[PDB]
DNA sequence: CCCCGGGGCCCCCCCGGC
DNA sequence: TTTTTTCGGGGGGGCCCCGGGG
């Protein structure tokens, strides 16, 4: 904990103010409007991993209370005990008592509330209803099916979308400026493609790419560096494998798959996922082809998830694709 | 045993100080500097703030080269302090960039040495200035009477209401089985100036506090024979126990009146 | 002091005499006769059973559905005979310690209030432990203590419960005289309902009373409550509001395992109109009424129906096979649920796989009587035999080279020819040799007996062993007991 | 006296009489036992895997390995459930069967084995090389029955404390063993003895026990009926000798186990009658078999192979039967209630036959 | 800003039974009970946010007048309601001596009673029976099945139904007139459609829309309240071509940040409540959905699994 | 120096979906 | 017309033993 430069990039680049949260303009604008006019309701933030929920709520707490927000809000997460007794005693005491420092309202942040038991959620209902005049609740979740309907009825919901491309590009530009790094356009495209809308993945991969350069001061990060550090297949490899499967005999396809995998030690799961993404754009005459492709590839993925024999699984992928595409003729 | 060396001539004083607020907070940062030791902690419910100060007059010897922050779990510290006899001097020892604090109990008459080490913890707490406020009412009364009143009223209700009016202090509790009200008035006896009740009022006040927090606070009565209560509307209630050199303060937030 | 107009009708019209209680006349008479002859049985040490057979039980156990009048009947029978009542309920603490402290000291103690009030029986205690079904707990819950006291008590004891067919009530299997209270007939309650309607000044059609009684499922208290709530505003209970009143006050009652099995296996609900009326959600809720036994009942009773939902060209056997396949899938899902991951969110899916789908594939008309699941007893028997096999295997470990399964499948058939057959062939002269073998493998007489039960099919030893002359078995026992034997596991 | 299967069990590597190549490999392993890795012996049941393991232990340490005692160990679960474990111990090795604790087998791995693993040997057990033995051997019987969590717990225990203990596991099949465990063990195949070797062993037992034999063909028939299981062949020989007054004739029939006879009767009934009532009676028979400690997997295998030996069935019926047997054997592997899967298999077979 | 605006669900909480919309017969019965007296033991069950707690509190207030503080004991899930509490505190309150008007009784309001344990409910039986001359019990719950039958036998059952769109519109218009809220018909229609009969949700959504954008129109309402994903799932499952269903999955659910577990659970529920389709087809689809749900629970929460589930459902429906 | 009140573990018993 | 498996949470009974008072 010497300096901020000894931290992982995911934590080192955590937004400190609402102005640094990207890709959530609608939610940020709405919550800022609520806070400015003192019309903050009970909030629920539902979204996938690494979209800015915790960052946004902490930034909102800073906006409301200032630099000393930590002593003016009650933050509980999955790493803490949040049983029914905790709800009855600690949350109830915090919600029904005035602030020690200031004279403002009180904020309770139940991060990862989807991990809370049903009994505690039920106990929270009357606590929320009874102390609304002076207390507000913020719930954060990735899975809404774990939240009781009663709790959902009492909260205003905001959905955090997967981060758009433009927000990721702007944050990457900021990180490159801070770190004195060069990123090629194709490298940025590949990084955004592999991120799948998660900023944490982008930051971790960028840190690994920087660590992979011999001389980061002048060396530039190319798509080759990204693929090498992440150990992911290149688009050319996927295209070649798919072409061999769809246009060559069994021996040639098997040899091509083995050679492509052994060239860089690729994983079969990555090849399957990339081929599925490519095939999703194909215009197929017969629906049976798509049905068989999806079912067989899902079965192969599930089997791979439990281990098994890699060679048999690869041959199964080849055979499944060939058999499914055999239906396009008639 | 180079940077920080602070010797309590009596090892029981530090044990009493820790016991005064060990049931209120668990993780506490002790800041030691040339003019003594300070500490501030906030309860998990964030309703009570504990502030401890010990000056250099409270130590037989005290030496601190640079300010040092020691994060401790009060349960472990109390466990360690319970292993020392009442007739042994207690030395607190810490070095540069410390990961531990050494507590050394010495009995020169018996030539007995007992050294314990307690691992420090990383606490991200910044000392929050307790800005002084001009309180509407300020009173002082013996700690034993306040403890008795609080314990008696806690049997009836979980909330105790304190009303300060001209020449009168009233503690009221209302509960399922019944209600109770204790009324005291400022009284001075020159013969024994330790049972006196002193009050200075500027604006009458009425504030309700949780009974459990008052029960925790009254545990500091073992440190001082008197307790000072400062109350003011729209501000936390201050309960102060005075030590020989320093003090122990509790800031308790009142309950919302709604 | 309390105005009679501010009292609930259930209190105003409570039965003040034993002849005022409607229904279950036989059970009330049985209880009266048992309690009136308690002293006579005591003089005979509760040994000489009487004409009714209620002479060997020192405590009565009244049980039935809610709202029939068990508590009132027990209280009235207690007062009529002049006894003093010591009543306890779930509102009081009745754990092991509290039971041993308070009620244990009253089972053979005189009543001080009885002494001061004064019949020859007014100084004795009739303990009435109501709501025993609510005594949550196992050994420390006090249920075992009450069962023990039912075996030892100097004064009459009455226990009242609702669901006697409960595992927690097992300790009371045979300790008390059972007395059944059943849903009273409509005719018995009609007189009281008419009287109450007349006194309360509202219009009640005599015919509507039958429908009202059907709605409450023989719950007189609920009938009176419904009458009160309806008469609050609507004082004209005509035939134009029967349906609304019945549907507004239809108690939601969880069905019992036999009823669940009967309803789930009915073919009407799986028809188009039946499905429209009784939806899939209703079937899943029916499963959830008792999710621990419903799959077991379905598995037990899905091969004993005449289907009415067979597809054109499908035979009964094919539907049975499909149901069995889905039952296997449901079993796999159940294993997934009750694992370290605790995947209880799959409970609804289980409902479909274990009960609803197989039932829908063979739903029809029952070809017999719904039978209780036989898997539980079979599982207990298997556990017992596996424990016996483990004991035998670890007695013979030093001599054999195999696992317990190998011992069962290979060793035991050969052990029989050296342990049982020589007795059948040689007779008494086979004693010593057998013991010799028993000594080489650290076998005990109990091990011999246990081994002689594992065999099945053509090698069952029950009749064969039973046919051995008693002299040979006596000689075997005596010779075994008259010699020292080795020990394998000498725990210290 | 002791059964002939136990009385004549070899006690040394040089006393083995079948699978000479395996004997040579084991002798090579025991030549320099200081760096011996963890061993996993896999093979058909009743072949001599435990006998060979004990012989290898005797070669490494000495005859004292056969001085076996039985102790009892206590275990406590998270719910304060007291569990007893029977441990077979020797001055040089321990024997444990964690499957006896069922789902609690993990505890045995987490506490007992670990406790032995952490404890360094301080007994001066001078070896052939002149230096005292350094590690203590632990045998895990029925290792294929261990739960996946116990196998996972075994990994770092094997890796970290290899200097203090060495594991010998014995299994009928390696399919239930997780890949990390197989990676951590030296795998040793234990082939079943040939018919000639079984006949030689049986003839040796016959001449040692002075049993009248009309011809040597009876031993060959016994070996053939045993299907390569030496324990079964020896026990069958003893049973036949007892049943014929220690005088085996060429017409003496092969004695079959009671459960085998019941399964054959069930197969005949299934082939003859295919209806719901027949299914109910089959369920009754299956319950009877399961109640008396007949494993479900054994029942399924025996039923499948008995059905496949029926002469009236055609190729399509047999193919369907084997397919259903595979599917329902997987279901049994992934299930709890075995009767459910067995009934499903029987119903599917009944449907296919019609 | 340290100020807080009072939520309209609290500012406009009904204070008398006359201000409660919906369930006209039940509210009329409660009004008659309040006017006359002799309140019986009652259990009120219904779905969230329809006016059960409001009804109970209004009844107690109007029945007890100034004696509300002394004659009402309110316990909810946020309080301790164990066996000790039932055996001591509730019993003491029932035995308490309190002079009341000629036809009034003390009231114990056990809100969210469906969360109470079986032991406490069993203990309540004799307390209710013995002291019925001075105390009466009111239960409010979401699931009446959780209440043990012995308690149900002693109580009067008053079941509440979902509020119709007319009642919701009436209450919303009243609140709008009180608050001077600018609105359009489409905005109110969208609010009512998204509320789904939950008055609390409708009021909260209206207040949030007014705070965030001022004008309550369709655009702003949808900008605040998202389209219910169950309807999207229902559209996905009833699509004719597999391509359309896959497109819906990829665009309206997967790219909107909905987790695979949520999607599969919603699909299961929607298929269960799909009365338009034959029951056997629904059972087959439920089997496939359960397979996919188990796979997701094992950790394979990929879009390919959902696509395969959709393909299998399409095959079944063919 | 001895008895009583009340905090803290220890042990066991039952649920788990909409 | 009768009666089973596992974590985790919650509840509830039972001591145990420190502290404080007399
Ligand atoms: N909108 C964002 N803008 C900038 N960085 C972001 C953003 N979202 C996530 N990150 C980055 O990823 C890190 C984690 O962000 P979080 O706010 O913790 O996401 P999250 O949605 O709360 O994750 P979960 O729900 O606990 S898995 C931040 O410190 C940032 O560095
Ligand atoms: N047989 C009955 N005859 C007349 N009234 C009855 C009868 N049974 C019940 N009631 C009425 O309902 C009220 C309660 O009767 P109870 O004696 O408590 O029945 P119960 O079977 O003991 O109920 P449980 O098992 O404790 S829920 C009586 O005061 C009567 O008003
Ligand atoms: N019938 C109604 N009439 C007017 N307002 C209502 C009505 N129902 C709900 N509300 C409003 O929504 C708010 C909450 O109503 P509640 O009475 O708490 O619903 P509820 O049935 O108790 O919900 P649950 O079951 O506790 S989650 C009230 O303060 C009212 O402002
Ligand atoms: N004569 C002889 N008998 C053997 C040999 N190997 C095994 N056996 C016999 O076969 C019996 C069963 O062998 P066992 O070790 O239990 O096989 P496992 O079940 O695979 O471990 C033993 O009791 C031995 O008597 C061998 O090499 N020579
Ligand atoms: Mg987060
Ligand atoms: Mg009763
Ligand atoms: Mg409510």
């Amino acid at each position: 904990k010497r300096s901020k430069e000894n931290l992982p990039w995911v934590e080192k680049y955590r937004p400190e103010t609402l102005d640094e949260v990207y890709g959530q303009n609608e939610v940020i604008t709405t919550v800022r409007k609520f806070v400015d006019e003192g019309k903050l309701p009970h909030l629920l933030f539902y979204g996938p991993p690494g979209t800015g929920k915790t960052s946004t709520i902490v930034a909102l707490a800073r906006e409301i209370y200032g630099k000393n927000y930590s002593n003016m809000v009650l933050e509980l997460n999955a790493s803490d005990d949040r049983g029914i007794d905790v709800v009855r005693n600690q949350i109830k005491d915090f919600a029904s008592t005035r602030q020690i420092f200031s004279k403002g309202f009180k904020l309770i942040i139940l991060d990862e509330a989807d991990a809370m038991t049903n009994a505690a959620q039920n106990a929270l209902r009357r606590v929320i209803e009874r102390y609304t005049k002076n207390t507000r609740f913020c719930v954060l979740a990735n899975y809404a099916h774990k939240l009781t309907p009663a709790l959902l009825s009492r909260c205003t919901r905001f959905r955090f979308q997967p981060l758009p491309q433009e927000a990721i590009e702007r944050r990457i530009a900021n990180v490159l400026v801070h770190e004195k790094l060069k990123l090629s356009p194709n490298a940025e495209k590949a990084l955004i493609e592999l991120s799948n809308g998660d900023m944490r993945r982008v930051l971790n991969v960028l840190q690994s790419c920087k660590a992979t350069l011999d001389n980061p001061d002048e060396d530039e990060i190319s798509d080759d560096v990204i693929y090498e550090c992440c150990g992911a297949p290149r688009p050319s490899d996927l295209k070649a494998v798919l072409k061999s499967i769809l246009e060559d005999d069994w021996g040639t396809a098997h040899y091509t798959l083995n050679k492509v995998r052994s060239a860089k030690g690729l994983a079969l799961i990555d090849l399957i996922e990339g081929i599925v993404k490519i095939l999703e754009d194909y215009e197929l005459q017969n629906e049976e082809t798509r049905v068989h492709l999806l079912t067989k590839l899902a079965d192969i993925e599930y089997s791979i998830s439990k281990g098994g024999n890699d060679q048999i699984q690869g041959s199964a992928v080849i055979g499944a694709i060939k058999a499914s595409f055999e239906n396009e003729t008639k | 045993a180079s940077m920080l060396e602070a010797k309590f001539e009596e090892a029981s004083l530090f044990k009493r100080i820790i016991d005064g607020f060990k049931d209120c907070v668990q993780l506490v940062n002790f800041q030691c500097k040339e003019d003594g030791i300070i500490a501030q902690a906030v309860d998990d419910s964030r309703v009570l703030l504990v502030s401890l100060e010990i000056g250099v007059e409270a130590f037989q010897e005290y030496r601190c080269d640079h300010p040092v922050t020691l994060g401790m779990d009060l349960t472990s510290l109390s466990k360690i302090l319970r292993c020392g006899n009442n007739t042994d001097t207690l030395t607190l020892i810490a070095d540069n960039t410390p990961d531990s604090i050494i507590l050394l109990f010495e009995d020169t008459k018996k030539d007995r040495i007992a050294e314990y080490s307690l691992k420090l913890m990383d606490i991200d707490a910044d000392f929050l200035k307790i800005e002084e406020l001009q309180y509407d009412s300020t009173l002082s009364l013996p700690s034993s009477e306040f403890s008795k009143i609080v314990r008696d009223l806690s049997q009836l209700s979980d909330s105790i209401n304190i009303m300060i009016t001209k020449e009168t202090i009233k503690f009221v509790a209302d509960g399922d089985i019944g209600s109770g009200s204790v009324i005291i008035k400022p009284f001075v006896d020159m013969e024994h100036p330790e049972t006196s009740i002193k009050l200075e009022m500027d604006q009458p006040v009425d504030l309700t506090f949780g009974a459990k927090y008052l029960l925790d606070i009254i545990k500091g009565s073992s440190l001082s024979d008197r307790v000072g209560i400062r109350l003011s509307s729209e501000a936390p209630a201050l309960f102060q126990f005075d030590l020989k050199s320093g003090f122990l303060q509790f800031f308790l937030a009142p309950k919302f009146n709604d | 002091v309390v105005r009679e107009e501010d009292k609930l009708w259930t209190v105003k019209y409570a039965p003040t005499n034993l002849q005022q209680v409607c229904g279950n006349k036989g059970s009330v008479m049985k209880l009266k006769n048992w309690l009136a002859n308690w002293e006579n049985s005591k003089k005979n040490s509760f040994k000489h059973a009487g004409k009714d057979g209620s002479g060997v039980f020192r405590a009565a156990m009244l049980y039935g559905p809610p709202g029939i009048g068990k508590t009132t009947a027990a209280h009235l029978v207690a007062q009529e005979l002049g006894y003093d009542i010591l009543e306890q309920n779930a509102s009081d603490v009745r754990s092991k310690t509290l039971l041993n402290a308070g009620v244990k000291n009253a089972l053979d103690n005189m009543s001080v209030v009885g002494y001061f009030k004064h019949n020859l029986n007014g100084k004795h205690f009739v303990i009435i432990m109501d709501e025993v079904d609510g005594m949550s707990g196992g050994d420390r819950g006090g249920v075992g203590q009450l069962a023990q006291f039912c075996r030892k008590t100097s004064t009459p004891l009455i226990l009242i419960c609702n669901e006697r067919n409960l595992p927690k009530m097992r300790p009371f299997d045979r300790v008390c005289l059972d007395i059944q209270f059943r849903r009273p007939d409509a005719n018995s309650i009609k007189s009281r309902l008419m009287t109450i309607a007349i006194r309360e000044k509202f219009k009640l059609d005599p015919n509507v009373i039958d429908r009202l009684i059907q709605t409450t499922r023989g719950d007189i208290r609920q009938v009176i409550n419904l009458l009160s709530t309806i008469s609050t505003t609507t004082k004209t209970i005509n035939h134009e509001n029967i349906n609304e009143i019945s549907k507004a006050w239809e108690k939601n009652i969880a069905l019992k395992p036999f009823d669940i099995a009967h309803k789930m296996l009915d073919g009407q609900i799986y028809s188009d109109i039946g499905s429209r009326n009784f939806t899939l959600n209703d079937k899943i809720a029916l499963y959830f009424d008792d999710f621990d036994f419903t799959p077991l009942m379905i598995q037990e009773n899905y091969l004993s129906t005449r289907p009415s939902v067979l597809k054109p060209g499908q035979s009964h056997l094919e539907a049975v096979a499909e149901a069995a396949n889905c039952i296997s899938l449901g079993d796999i899902v159940e294993k997934k649920i009750r694992s370290s991951e605790q995947l209880w969110s799959l409970l609804p899916l289980h409902a479909v796989l274990s009960s609803v789908y197989p039932a829908s594939k063979v739903a029809g008309h029952m070809a017999g009587r719904i039978n209780f699941t036989a898997w539980l007893g079979q599982n207990s028997k298997s556990a017992k035999y596996y424990r016996l096999l483990q004991e035998i295997h670890y007695h013979t470990r030093l001599g054999t080279s195999t696992d317990k399964i190998g011992l069962r499948l290979d060793y035991l058939p050969t052990f029989r020819k050296r342990l049982l057959d020589p007795f059948l062939k040689q007779g008494a002269d086979a004693i010593s040799s057998v013991i010799e073998v028993m000594d080489d493998y650290y076998l005990t007489k109990e091990d011999w007996d246990s081994i002689m039960e594992f065999f099945v099919g053509p090698d069952v030893t029950t009749a064969i062993i039973k046919k051995i002359p008693a002299t040979v078995k006596s000689g075997f026992t005596r010779k075994y007991n008259s010699m020292t034997h080795p020990v394998a596991i000498y725990r210290t | 006296m002791s059964l002939w299967v136990d009385k004549y069990r070899p006690k040394s590597l040089n006393a083995l009489s079948h699978n000479e190549e395996l004997t040579n490999f084991l002798k090579s392993l025991s030549d320099q036992p200081r760096d011996l890795p963890h061993l996993l012996l896999y093979g058909p049941n009743g072949t001599g895997k435990k006998t060979r393991c004990m012989a290898l232990l005797e070669s490494i340490f000495g005859p004292g390995v056969y001085r076996l005692k039985i102790d009892v160990r206590q275990f406590v679960t998270a719910s304060n459930r007291k569990l007893e474990l029977n441990v077979v111990s020797s001055p040089y090795h321990l024997e444990i069967t964690p499957s006896d604790m069922g789902n609690n087998d993990r505890i045995v791995i987490q506490e007992l084995l670990k406790e032995v693993a952490q404890m360094e040997q301080v007994d001066f057990q001078d070896s052939k090389d002149g230096l005292a033995h350094r590690y203590k051997c632990v045998i895990i019987n029925e290792a294929n029955s261990l739960t996946k969590d116990a196998q996972a717990a075994l990994r770092r225990t094997m890796e970290k404390y290899s200097k203090n203990i060495r594991l010998i596991m014995v299994c009928d099949s390696m399919s239930p063993i997780i890949a990390p465990i197989k990676s951590r063990c030296l795998l040793i195949r234990c082939p079943a003895p040939s018919d000639s070797e079984i006949s030689t062993i049986l003839s040796d037992v016959v001449t040692n026990e002075r049993i009248q034999l009309e011809t040597k063909d009876i031993l060959k028939r016994i070996a053939q009926a045993s299907n390569g299981n030496l324990r079964v062949s020896l026990l069958m020989l003893e049973s036949m000798a007892l049943n014929n007054e220690l005088a085996l004739k060429s017409s003496s029939p092969i004695i079959k186990p009671d459960w085998i006879i019941v399964i054959h009767k069930l197969t005949r009934k299934i082939v003859k009658e295919r209806s719901v009532n027949s299914l109910i009676e089959c369920r009754a028979v299956l319950y009877d078999l399961l109640a008396h400690c007949i494993p479900a997997n054994i029942i399924l295998k025996e039923l499948t192979f008995s059905l496949l030996d029926v002469e009236t069935l055609n190729t399509t019926n047999k193919s369907s039967i084997i397919e259903y047997s595979s599917v329902f054997d997987e279901r049994l592997s992934l299930g709890n209630k075995a009767i459910f899967h067995l009934e499903g298999f029987i119903a599917k077979v009944m449907c296919c036959l019609d | 800003t340290l100020s807080l605006q009072l939520p309209w669900v609290e500012k406009y909480r009904p204070q008398v039974l006359s201000d409660i919309v919906g369930n006209k017969e039940t509210i009329d019965r409660l009004q008659q009970i309040a006017k006359d007296g002799n309140m019986p033991h009652m259990i009120i069950s219904g779905m969230p946010g329809i006016g059960k707690t409001t009804s109970v509190h209004c009844l107690a207030h109007e029945l007890l007048g100034r004696s509300y503080a002394d004659g009402v004991l309110e316990l909810n899930a946020s309080d301790d309601r164990g066996i000790d509490v039932v055996r001591n505190q509730i019993k003491h309150f029932a035995q308490k001596k309190l002079h009341l008007p000629p036809g009034k009784h003390k009231i114990v309001i056990l809100d969210e009673a469906d969360s109470m344990t079986a032991g406490a409910q069993q203990a309540l039986r004799r307390t209710m029976e013995l002291y019925s001359n001075s105390t009466r019990f009111a239960f409010a719950c979401n699931q009446s099945n959780k209440i043990i039958e012995p308690l149900q036998s002693r109580c009067a059952i008053l079941r509440y139904s979902k509020l119709s769109d007319e009642d919701v519109l009436k209450r919303l218009l009243q609140i709008i007139k009180l608050e001077d809220v600018k609105y359009t018909n489409d905005g109110l229609e969208a609010i009512i459609f998204t509320a789904e009969g939950d008055m609390r949700q409708a009021i909260n959504n209206l207040q949030s829309t007014v705070a965030g954008h001022g004008l309550v129109n369709a655009d702003n309402v949808f900008k605040i309240v998202d389209s219910p994903h169950p309807l999207i799932v229902k559209k996905m499952l009833l699509a004719s071509n597999l391509e359309d269903s896959i497109q819906i999955l990829r665009t309206d659910l997967w790219k909107k940040g909905y987790s695979s577990i949520d999607i599969v659970t919603t699909s299961f529920r929607v298929t269960k409540n799909l009365a338009q389709v034959k029951e056997s087809v629904r059972l087959e689809m439920i089997k496939e959905i359960g397979l996919t749900h188990m796979r997701i629970l094992e950790g394979v929460g990929t879009y390919l699994q959902l696509a395969s589930m959709l393909a299998k459902i399409h095959k079944l429906n063919n």
